[PDB]
């Protein structure tokens, strides 16, 4: 019963119980196309679920690498990092399976195809953040998903569309952080920002706010990366 | 680096 | 090993994985030795965050449950979800209250920790009182009696600026305001504790306890909240 | 809700 699982996902969201929420939207997906609303539920849920593990992973990885002259503590940090990393990989794998098995094949409109292919790039990028022989394949999958999303979005979405801007944002981050390619990262971010500038004049107040929020993040990264 | 929030 | 378990709690704390952190400190407590001030802090941080998550989720979902009279399916779902969260919350509280009664209160060998744990007992019965509904009477009276005992000990054993004494007064005032719907008593208790501390601070030329600044701010701000 | 003690020891 899809509508019951959705209403439960919405309660979980209000309750900030994102593991519960993600389980609900996973089950909704394992039916077989998501509304604008259900798509953002799935996205919000997994972003928070994986986000908690990414944050924990960064902190414990930092402790693992910094600890000196305390071998048992260092080992405990390594083992805890590995446990967190296993959770994180399991989350990414689940999301990537939903995308591959259900979401991307059934996506009928360009808006949802770009959304899901961006999501695919994102969760392969999150795997690439932690991958120390599988890394090259993971990175190639991230790049290809982002590029597929990028080409559709360039043809079918306005430059101010938040999904097109957010794709450019995350793809630029992929280039900077994962591929260590700051020049390509800056090019993607600056061009997306400048293409959107051209057309902000046409937007309503709400759409203007939507677009400029992502544009601010683009500018913020460009400022960081060029200092 | 900042990445995209949700909408 | 205790030091392994404590090291793991500290890792979990940094990672903000409080369910992990609480499991480690439960295990340490169950070994039966009085906790160090470091271990007591780890236990308290872990469970305050574990229970706080459930309390926050419970309040949201209980509010929705109330708001959905006439929406038969949505209200039943909100009810069932509220019951599931409430079950987690009761289980956490009972775990903490069992640790307190079996290990922490009996092993407390100095007044400071006695007050700290009796306050904690007041707190976790208060959290049960937030969701209980007859059953509630006994839960309320356990919270009040734990707080009252802590309060009396703190008045004999701690300076007015002592952060455990102040944090006790803060939570005991919240108990009166929220559980006993006794706002005059709540405001009296909070203001008296603030005033006694200010009076002490006005006799001192050195700084007092650094953690008390925060508690005094919350005492003052509750009084403003409670008087709209 | 009311503010209750975050039980912080710095």
């Amino acid at each position: 019963d899809k509508n019951e699982l959705v209403q439960k996902a919405k309660l979980a969201e209000q309750a900030e119980r994102y593991d519960d929420m993600a389980a609900c939207m996973k089950s909704v997906t394992e039916q077989g196309e998501l509304s604008n609303e259900e798509r953002n539920l799935l996205s919000v849920a997994y972003k928070n679920v994986v986000g908690a593990r990414r944050s924990s992973w960064r902190v414990v990885s930092s402790i693992e690498q910094k600890t000196e002259g305390a071998e048992k503590k260092q080992q405990m940090a390594r083992e805890y990092r590995e446990k967190i990393e296993t959770e994180l990989r399991d989350i990414c794998n689940d999301v990537l399976s939903l995308l591959e098995k259900f979401l991307i094949p059934n996506a009928s409109q360009a808006e949802s195809k770009v959304f899901y292919l961006k999501m695919k790039g994102d969760y392969y990028r999150y795997l690439a953040e932690v991958a120390a022989d599988d890394k090259k394949g993971i990175v190639d999958q991230s790049q290809q998903a982002y590029q597929e999303a990028f080409e559709i979005s360039k043809k079918e979405m306005q430059p101010t569309h938040p999904i097109r801007l957010g794709l450019a944002l995350n793809f630029s981050v992929f280039y900077y952080e994962i591929l260590n390619s700051p020049e390509k990262a800056c090019s993607l971010a600056k061009t997306a920002f400048d293409e959107a500038i051209a057309e902000l004049d046409t937007l309503s107040e709400e759409s203007y706010k939507d677009s400029t929020l992502i544009m601010q993040l683009l500018r913020d990264n460009l400022t960081l990366w060029t200092s | 680096s900042y990445s995209s929030p949700d909408i």
